[PDB]
RNA sequence: AAUUGCCAACUCAGAACUGCUUACGGCGGGGAAUCCAACUGUAUAAUUAAAACAUAGGUUUG
RNA sequence: GUGGUAAUGCGGCCAGGUAACAAAUCAAUCCUCCCACGGUGAGCUUUCUUUUCACCAUAAUCCACCUUGGGCCUUUUUACCGCGUUGUUCGGAGCGGGGGCUCAAGAUUGAAAAAUGCAUUGUGAGUUCUGCGCUAAAGCAAAAACCUGGGGU
RNA sequence: CACGAGUUGUUCGGAAACUGAGCACAACGUUAUAUCGUUUUGUUAGGAAAGUGAAGGAACUGAAAAGGGGCAACAGAGAACCUGGGAUUAUAUUCCAAAAAGAAAUUGCAUGUGGG
């Protein structure tokens, strides 16, 4: 599992063509997004909730989006 | 060794190690940004190659062609030689290595005297290699 | 309870050792311990600038 | 009665030599174009122990007289070589300890070691570890040279035979005492099964001539005929003495 | 206390068969082997044997996998002898071939 | 295996694990893609 | 202080080989067990190796030469030969 | 600073008072001599473990 | 191919290296046991016990980048004295001081990873892999496979 | 005792694919008789034991390489995977399905990108 330093890279990773879902993990402090590509998994981790909230409102198209739960 | 401008220089530390040169310049006056001896050296990174008849004119060229360095090096990281290759106060004046630009326009001027000189045929040991 | 009597030496006499003295308490341990003390000693002496080499090297040996 | 143990021994069977840890046969350079009409320079590598056997060997660096290669011989040093060393064999040679050399170009009253018996041997006289040879002298009309061997003999060999300048190393090595029988058992362990030896006069009558009888005793004489068949042939063999000598030793041989 | 089993189908303490005690995040202690080590890329036998600066100590599939910095420098013989040694080459060759030079102008001028 | 389950059911197999029995017999559990039920195949076979 | 009287290095045996077989050893390990002169780097740095094999820490160096000495009294004749012959 | 605080780990030595029914387990009896073999070792699976065999050392033979 | 005065950054054939090898001493990490602080559950409770017991977990694989143990570079040069180990030693063939390059083993930060598991975070003792570089008339298996260079192509 | 069931692997052990103490097929020799001997101290055999790189003008063709073929270690060498599971009556570092509970490493062949 690789770690994504800046949400440019991050959103080239998501419109990879074999990004295959987006999950999103809501810790008391801070957001992780996990993006689910081929060989590895990609995790973004923002501070701020209201960037956080601004990029999950945000479009990502054709991208399966999961609301990471316990089961 | 007596070190002065003309006389030619075996090079015996660093990625250089074994290669030919020149000196170019020598300073044996110590300072606090180099606190040792030490000289400008203008040594061959490629020596020309082996030419044989029945060889094209192009591929000729291709392998006579030669290519060199321009640096500040440590006393003891040379071993000194009787051989010379004659270098003039003019050209002397003409090298010098003070930023990116200088150096790039140094080194061409001196790559440029070395092929005249190995095209006129003297000073044959500088532009054989050493075997060890 | 007898590990804290113990600890203020209630139960350690000679009618109650039944090994040998260097099996309870080693004699190499003792020495390397001590050894170790001094040449710290004389290091941090010699660090802080109140003894010279030439009396340092002579405490070292005799240590 | 049964087999004797030493005519058991000719069959090899759990008696043969314990060989895994050696190194190979130590043997001089091959008599070539370039020994016979020059001389050959190589240089000293290493010296090394090898198992069950008392003397250094030398592995020697040589180059290859028609190829593009390196040749690597394994000879026994004589004392005083070390690595890094330069040694020359052929004609033209100098004479230090450590060079091979012609019989018929080294002085009269020299010491020698590795010494060929017949030209190519490769060398087979004066080999442990602290013998050597004497040159005697030459005689230019038939081309042949007299040494003293180690065992006292005088033999003559053909003077286009090769030898090595020096002593074998190792030497004063029998002059320890050994004192165990565990020391014993270690030596014998690099060499071959032949230790402890049990008597003969301990076996019984089965098993050796000399074993039975109500006191421990040989019967008949121990000197034995050279013609005696095997299984006969104990005892001291065609002896032509016996008891302590008193006076000057001879040779012993042939 | 917790007692621990092999898990690799081989049961004897060889020295390739090492092992070391671990404790899992479901709360269990088990037995992961250790894997083996090299000693390094060192000079030549006969010239001394020591260990080379600037390479690292890798096993077979890492020095397959690795890159060439990782195991050899920038010098010459990068990776095989040391730089004393290639100094002492370099010097030595300089040396003796002015030596055969000087001996064969000698002789040459003693003829004519 | 693969190949014959596929002709012989027009079904996709994307993991087939097989073990020799002790009387001798080899047996096979074979997995389907999600896209087919193995439900419906066994009732088709007649299970 | 003095831990034997006289039996030196020989005192790991005990009572146990004779007193003249122990002393015939001695010397032998001793000198085996000693430390030898380096005629290059100038110092005492030669130890054995193994049966024959002398070994120089300092200059990086092996030897070979005598079982329980570097030097055995037969070798000076040699090289004192040679090197007069070479003289000649 | 040859001074101030804070802290760990056990071991040894000395003293006063007080008690014994000599009270778990575990743990060499000692001395003076004679015979034989120098010593550690091996060795008749199932009646013989020795003073026998081996051994280092000594000598002879090819 | 290309930086650094340097130790050394970074993008057919031939010669070496890894595989590849004893003991002892001393000393890490992992793990086990103990102690001190807290939190959660259970036990004893005529009397006593701020008490007794149990639990408080973190896999492989990856990023970024401080300790202590070797080897080395550059500068100022060591007067038979200096350095250093528990221990048998090192020095003009380069001791010590300043500044650096590199290797081995650890630490730390983070991704994995709470989404899982069950109903905290500090000391002392013991033990491995590891490091401390490498008896003897006994002196430490080999090869495949792989790695680097010298040359030509 | 009767009936019915149970063993799941790209990575774990072996083989594919190492060499050791060793064995003995070929070749040759010997024997009325091979059902005998030699066969690793570099190494068969009186001994012609090599069958394909690059080629150039799609396969064919043939230069350079002394020392025939093979076996022998489930404790030596070698060897790319780890946790969680409420997942069995009995198997599991082998089973779990699109949120693969999941996270990796490695091999072969192809396709795009960048560099060349
Ligand atoms: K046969
Ligand atoms: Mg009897
Ligand atoms: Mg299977
Ligand atoms: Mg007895
Ligand atoms: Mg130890
Ligand atoms: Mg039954
Ligand atoms: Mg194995
Ligand atoms: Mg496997
Ligand atoms: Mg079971
Ligand atoms: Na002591
Ligand atoms: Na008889
Ligand atoms: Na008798
Ligand atoms: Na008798
Ligand atoms: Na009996
Ligand atoms: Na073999
Ligand atoms: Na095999
Ligand atoms: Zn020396």
């Amino acid at each position: 599992p690789r770690e994504i330093k800046t949400l440019k890279e991050f959103l080239a990773i998501c419109s990879r063509k074999d990004a295959r879902c987006v999950k999103v993990k809501h810790n008391p402090s801070a957001t992780k997004f996990k993006v689910r590509c081929s060989r590895y998994l990609y995790t973004l981790v923002v501070n701020d909730k209201k960037k956080a909230d601004k990029i999950e409102r945000s479009i990502h198209p054709s991208v399966k989006k999961i609301a990471v739960t316990a089961r | 060794k007596f070190l002065k401008p003309g006389k030619v220089v075996i090079v015996t530390a660093g990625r250089y190690a074994g290669h030919k040169a020149v000196i170019v310049q020598n300073s044996d006056v110590v300072t606090k940004e180099r606190p040792y001896g030490r000289a400008l050296l203008a040594g061959i990174k490629k020596y020309p190659k082996k030419v044989v008849r029945g060889m094209s004119k192009q591929t000729i060229a291709r392998r006579s062609q030669v290519g060199v360095f321009l640096r500040v090096v440590n006393h003891k990281h040379f071993l000194p030689t009787r051989y010379n290759v004659d270098m003039s106060k003019e050209l002397r004046g003409k090298i010098n290595v003070s930023d990116a630009s200088k150096r790039s326009r140094s080194k061409r001027l001196v790559r440029h005297v070395f092929q005249a000189r190995y095209n006129a045929g003297s000073s044959m040991w500088f532009f054989q290699r050493l075997r060890f | 309870k007898m590990k804290e009597a113990k600890d203020m030496g209630r139960h350690n006499g000679v009618g109650r050792r039944e090994g040998s003295r260097e099996a309870r308490m080693p004699s190499k341990e003792l020495w390397m311990r001590r050894l170790r003390i001094l040449r710290r000693l004389l290091r941090k002496y010699r660090a802080d600038k109140k003894i010279d080499r030439h009396v340092y090297r002579d405490l070292y040996m005799r240590a | 009665g049964k087999t004797v143990l030493s005519c058991r021994k000719g069959n090899g069977s759990v008696y043969q030599v314990h060989g895994h840890k050696r190194l190979g046969p130590a043997k001089l350079r091959i008599l070539d174009y370039a020994e016979r009409h020059g001389y050959m320079r190589g240089v000293v590598k290493s010296i090394e122990h090898e198992a069950g056997r008392g003397a250094a060997l030398a592995r020697v660096e040589f180059r290859h007289p028609y190829k593009f290669r390196r040749v690597k011989e394994l000879m026994v040093a004589p004392e005083g070589m070390f690595t890094g060393q330069s040694v020359f064999c052929g004609q033209k040679a100098p004479l230090a300890i450590g060079n091979v050399l012609p019989l018929g170009q080294i002085t009269e009253g020299c010491i020698v070691c590795n010494v060929e018996a017949k030209p190519g041997d490769r060398g087979t006289l004066a080999r442990a570890s602290g013998d050597y040879c004497i040159i005697i002298s030459h005689n230019h009309e038939t081309g042949r040279t007299r040494l003293k061997l180690p065992s006292g003999q005088k033999k003559s060999v053909p003077s286009t035979s090769r030898a090595m300048i020096g002593i074998i190393s190792g030497g004063g090595r029998i002059e320890k005492p050994v004192l165990k029988a565990g020391n014993s058992f270690y030596r014998f362990r690099g060499k071959r099964n032949c230790w402890p030896k049990v008597r003969g006069v301990a076996r019984n009558p089965v098993e050796h001539p000399h074993g039975g009888g109500n006191h421990q005793h040989i019967g008949h004489p121990s000197t034995v005929s050279r013609h005696s068949p095997p299984g006969q042939k104990v005892g001291l063999i065609a002896a032509r003495r016996t008891g302590r000598i008193r006076g000057g030793k001879a040779v012993k041989g042939a | 206390c917790p007692r621990v089993q092999y898990r690799r189908r081989m049961h004897y303490a060889t020295r390739g068969n090492r092992m070391k005690m671990v404790r899992t995040p479901g709360n269990k202690l088990v037995m992961q082997k250790r894997a083996k080590r090299s000693q390094g890329i060192h000079t030549p036998w006969v010239l001394g044997h020591k260990r080379l600066g600037g390479t690292k100590a890798l096993r077979h599939i890492d020095a397959r996998l690795a890159s060439r910095h990782e195991k050899s420098v920038s010098r010459a013989y990068g990776g095989v002898l040391s730089h004393d040694q290639v100094r002492d080459r370099v010097v030595r060759a300089f040396l003796v071939e002015e030596q055969r030079i000087v001996k064969q102008a000698l002789k040459e001028h003693s003829k004519m | 295996i693969k190949k014959a389950m596929r002709k012989l059911y027009q079904v996709k197999a994307v993991k087939v694990n097989t073990l020799i029995r002790p009387d001798g017999l080899k047996k096979a559990y074979i997995r389907l893609s999600a896209a087919h039920d193995a439900l419906d195949t066994a009732n088709k076979i007649g299970l | 202080a003095k831990r034997t009287v006289k039996m030196g290095v020989m005192g790991r045996y005990g009572t146990r080989y004779g007193a003249n077989p122990r002393k015939r050893a001695k010397k032998l390990e001793v000198s085996q067990h000693a430390k030898h002169f380096c005629s290059f780097c100038g110092k005492f740095a030669f130890r054995r190796k193994a049966v024959g094999i002398w070994r120089c820490d300092g200059c990086s160096k092996t030897v070979a030469g005598g079982a329980y000495t570097l030097s055995t009294p037969n070798n000076s004749t040699v090289r004192s030969t040679v090197r007069r012959l070479r003289e000649l």
